């Protein structure tokens, strides 16, 4: 039973690392530009934000943020110009644009707090 | 073209059905969960056995290549992958070797006894289903309406199956390794041969597009899922359609099908969190796998034909022997 | 008629030890039931069981006879444990409210920094908060064998024990969930306020004056009028008799809010609602 | 196209007949067809 041991230890491990990484993951806000893959990731007044570049590979996503130049029935969408849908003219000018995503991600998770206290 | 048409009504004489009238059933088979394999912190695309019946690996979204002892429900290795995309996992005969792929379109080969030892790269769109041809060579199936022979030591692409007008998302290989079985999304399946780049045959009987396949043990026929709310059991010498697997009570798609070692028992995944088993001889409904809390994405039974392990979309490895 | 009054009063203490053990097999047979605000309404649900197969069933015992017919020091135990579950209890509803309050308020709370382990850290504050108006008091204040035998469990009717008893297990809790629910309510209808478009705006601010009505409702007309008799009378010896019939239903209603809880937290919202029809 | 119709045909006779010989003759050793013993089941 000291092979069975030695194996025993190597779950364990292998078992914290992965507790380690779901702690990481849970706090990730996942968002999809859809207007090989590209991905991006950025903090924000302690929000850390997880863009991929690119129809079910993509499913428990946050909001679809979707350009428009002048599993969706359970996604808000952020349109910008340049389920509730947010939109806002662009303005690359000031960094407003990623003030907007901050707001409308944050807007998202208190309405999906107001339903599951049956208040909505 | 003319002489395909005719062909077919000429040598389909008596049903299969009619033939199997005197068969005796099954009876009802119950299985029943032994093991619960957890650790995927989310879904799990793929799964694969190894040809010992007892080690497997299994590849989910949060970029992990888990490789479990499914006896002592031990992790044995834990492979971090470059893509947190990824569809297709395998095991290689030998078991020195797996090999994963995704979005990305490259196919990412792990040597066991862990680092990638080669990438292949070359197809254009994402890869859907990979088998290991044998220690040397792979087949793989893409999103661009290719499929693929590698040599590995130089990293080419050795010959190129193309003629699907669909994304090929199933692959089956032969028993004999030298002929393997692709469903595309023209709701048709293209037998190949490894040898030549030259489609040996073509079956098209779905309605819909075919995401499972998988070759009956004899290696002369094959059973193939379909978004079509049915399974349809062909035959490679035939030519043609022998049975229909499909029940009312069904309208969702068929995401993996399994033979039994003697082939009689069609184990079939759906998405009402469900595993149907029929009867490959009458097409009748022996059991039910329920259990699964999301949806069963894929399906195996073992070399030996002791277990079959299904994995699903709710991050849990079932054995159910 | 002491066989009428045995059978209503054991109905209430079956229907409470089956409800309230059905919620935690649910949570623990479940893992779509395994956040942070379920393992709180499961905490609750085991209080409420330890209230109805603890104190419950010797309280009706007490009632049939009209006399305590057991030991002195069993008296003792049974005030203790009556006062530290009841008190557990009504902390318990005020930290469901503490944590829902924090999901509305602070989205970034709720993300970067919600574990389970918040679940424990409220869950030990309500019975730290439980095992300070018990079990001090009892231990070290106890008359030396100078009682009477029979209908002897009261509770003291000091008046410093009145007062810290009473403020410490309902009027401090209360206040503060009277807080906490108002800027709930403010909040949600903000957020819903900010001819289609119209209608469903009343149909979203007329189901959060009912959900937020029947929580305070219930937690009122349960336990205040028990409370407040509770303390008036030990400062109005004289002049201030209460009758026996009054005296007990109202004792026996503030026992209720054991059956009604697992009713108004579990039996409603949806997510039980489902996990009870996969199980049965 | 043409190839594919030069190919020969079984008629699904001799097919079922050898579908059916399969089955039968390795229905024995299948874990899954027969119940097979808790001493085995490796689980
Ligand atoms: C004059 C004009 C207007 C006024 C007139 C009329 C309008 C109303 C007046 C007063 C109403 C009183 C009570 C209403 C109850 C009622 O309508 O309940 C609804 C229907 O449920 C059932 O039918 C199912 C209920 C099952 C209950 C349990 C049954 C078993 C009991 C024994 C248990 C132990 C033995 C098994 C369900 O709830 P709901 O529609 O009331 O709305 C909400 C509820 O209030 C929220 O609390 C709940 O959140 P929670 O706090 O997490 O629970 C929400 O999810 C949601 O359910
Ligand atoms: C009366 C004693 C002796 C026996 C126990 C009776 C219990 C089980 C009964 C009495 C009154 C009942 C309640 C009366 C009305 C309602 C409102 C309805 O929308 C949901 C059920 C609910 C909330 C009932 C739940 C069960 C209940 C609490
Ligand atoms: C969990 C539910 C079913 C309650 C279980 C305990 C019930 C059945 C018990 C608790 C106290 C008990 C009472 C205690 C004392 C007496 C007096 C004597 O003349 C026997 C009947 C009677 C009146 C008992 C009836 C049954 C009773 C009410
Ligand atoms: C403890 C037992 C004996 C009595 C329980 C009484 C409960 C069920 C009663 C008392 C006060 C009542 C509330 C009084 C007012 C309102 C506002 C109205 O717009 C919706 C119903 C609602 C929210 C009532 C719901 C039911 C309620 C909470
Ligand atoms: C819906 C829920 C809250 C209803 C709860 C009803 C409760 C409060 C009722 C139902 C039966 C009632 C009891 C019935 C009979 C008697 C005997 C009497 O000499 C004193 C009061 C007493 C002991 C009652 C106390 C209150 C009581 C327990
Ligand atoms: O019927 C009985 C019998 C017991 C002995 C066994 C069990 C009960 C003795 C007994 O008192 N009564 C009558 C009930 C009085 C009210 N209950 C409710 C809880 N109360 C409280 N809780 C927290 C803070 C302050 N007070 C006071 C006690």
């Amino acid at each position: 039973s000291s092979e069975e041991k030695e194996a025993a230890r190597r779950s364990r491990r292998i078992d914290r690392h992965l507790r380690s990484e779901s702690q990481r993951q849970r706090r990730e806000i996942k968002l999809l530009l859809l207007g090989g893959i590209v991905e991006n990731k950025f903090t924000f007044k302690e929000l850390t934000f997880k863009m991929v570049d690119v129809i079910h590979c993509f499913e428990g996503v946050t909001a679809i943020i979707f350009c428009v130049e002048l599993w969706f029935i359970n996604t808000s969408l952020i349109l910008f110009l340049n389920k509730e849908i947010y939109s806002h003219f662009t303005c690359a000018t000031d960094t407003s644009n990623i003030q907007f995503v901050f707001d409308a991600v944050t807007d998202v998770i208190i309405q999906n707090n107001l339903k599951y206290i049956g208040l909505c | 073209k003319n002489q395909i048409r005719d062909a077919r009504k000429a040598c389909a004489d008596a049903t299969l059905s009619q033939i199997t009238n005197n068969i005796d059933p099954v009876g009802r088979i119950q299985m029943r969960t032994r093991r619960t394999l957890r650790g995927h912190l989310a879904k799990i695309y793929a799964m694969h056995w190894g040809t010992d019946s007892r080690l497997l690996v299994s590849a989910s979204q949060d970029g992990k290549l888990i490789i479990w002892d499914s006896y002592t429900t031990n992790k044995v290795h834990a492979i971090p992958l470059r893509s947190s995309w990824v569809m297709t996992c395998a095991y290689a005969p030998s078991g020195n070797y797996v090999a994963c792929g995704g979005l990305d379109n490259i196919c990412s080969i792990y040597n066991l006894k862990v680092r990638v030892s080669r990438e292949l790269a070359g197809h254009t769109g994402y890869l859907s289903c990979c088998r290991f041809l044998d220690d040397n060579q792979i087949v793989t199936s893409s999103g661009d309406t290719t499929c693929a022979l590698w040599d590995i030591e130089t990293g080419q692409q050795t010959t190129t199956f193309t003629g699907h007008t669909g994304d090929v998302m199933s692959l089956s290989l032969a028993p004999d390794t030298r002929l393997f079985v692709s469903g595309a999304c023209d709701a048709s399946a293209k037998l190949w041969d490894v040898r030549e780049g030259m489609c040996r045959q073509t079956f098209t009987g779905h309605e819909s597009d075919i995401n499972a396949i998988c070759f009956f043990p004899n290696g002369n026929a094959f059973a193939t899922g379909s978004d079509d709310a049915t399974c349809r059991l062909f035959d490679l010498r035939a030519d043609q359609e022998l049975m229909t697997y499909s029940h009312d009570n069904i309208i969702c798609g068929i995401t993996s099908v399994s033979f039994s070692k003697s082939g009689r028992l069609l184990l079939a995944g759906y998405d009402d969190f469900n595993c149907n088993v029929w009867d490959a001889l009458k097409a009748d409904r022996a059991g039910v796998l329920a259990g699964h809390d999301n949806r069963v994405s894929c399906l195996g039974v073992t070399d030996d034909g002791m277990a079959v392990a299904t994995g699903s979309w709710d991050s849990f490895l079932k054995i159910w022997n | 008629y002491q066989v009428i009054t045995s059978l209503l009063l054991g109905t209430l203490i079956f229907c409470a030890v089956l409800g309230n053990a059905c919620v935690v097999a649910a949570i623990a047979l479940e893992r779509s039931l395994q956040n942070v605000a379920n393992y709180l309404i499961g905490s609750l649900a085991v209080t409420d069981l330890m209230v109805s197969v603890l104190v419950l069933p010797m309280a009706a015992l007490y009632q049939v006879l009209n006399k305590w017919t057991l030991g002195q020091v069993t008296c003792d135990l049974f005030i203790a444990l009556d006062v530290l579950c009841c008190t557990s209890s009504i902390w318990h509803l005020c930290a469901i409210a503490l944590d829902r309050y924090w999901a509305i308020t602070d989205p970034i709370d709720y993300v970067n920094k919600r574990t389970p382990r918040r679940a424990a850290a409220l869950i030990s504050l309500t019975w730290l908060i439980g095992f300070l108006i018990s079990i001090p008091p009892m231990l070290g204040w106890r008359t030396p064998e100078d009682r009477s035998d029979p209908d002897a469990c009261t509770i003291s009717k000091d008046h410093g024990y009145t007062i810290y008893s009473t403020f410490g297990a309902f009027y401090i809790p209360l206040l503060l969930m009277l807080v906490l629910y108002g800027r709930i309510f403010r909040a949600a209808r903000f957020r819903i306020r900010k001819e289609a478009k119209r209608k469903m705006a009343l149909a979203r601010e007329r189901k959060t004056v009912k959900t937020l009505g029947i929580i305070m409702g219930t937690f009122i007309l349960c336990w205040l009028p028990f409370f407040i008799v509770a303390l008036v009378l030990p400062f109005c010896e004289s002049s201030c008799h209460m009758p026996t019939l009054l005296g007990a239903i109202i004792n026996w209603l503030g026992y209720s809010n054991s059956l009604l809880n697992p009713v108004i937290y579990a039996y409603f919202n949806k997510d039980f609602q489902n996990a009870f029809k996969k199980i049965i | 196209l043409k190839m594919e119709a030069n190919i020969d045909r079984i008629k699904v006779s001799k097919a079922a007949a050898d579908l059916m010989a399969y089955c039968e003759a390795h229905a024995k050793e299948d874990p899954l067809l027969t119940p097979v013993p808790a001493s085995e089941n490796p689980f």
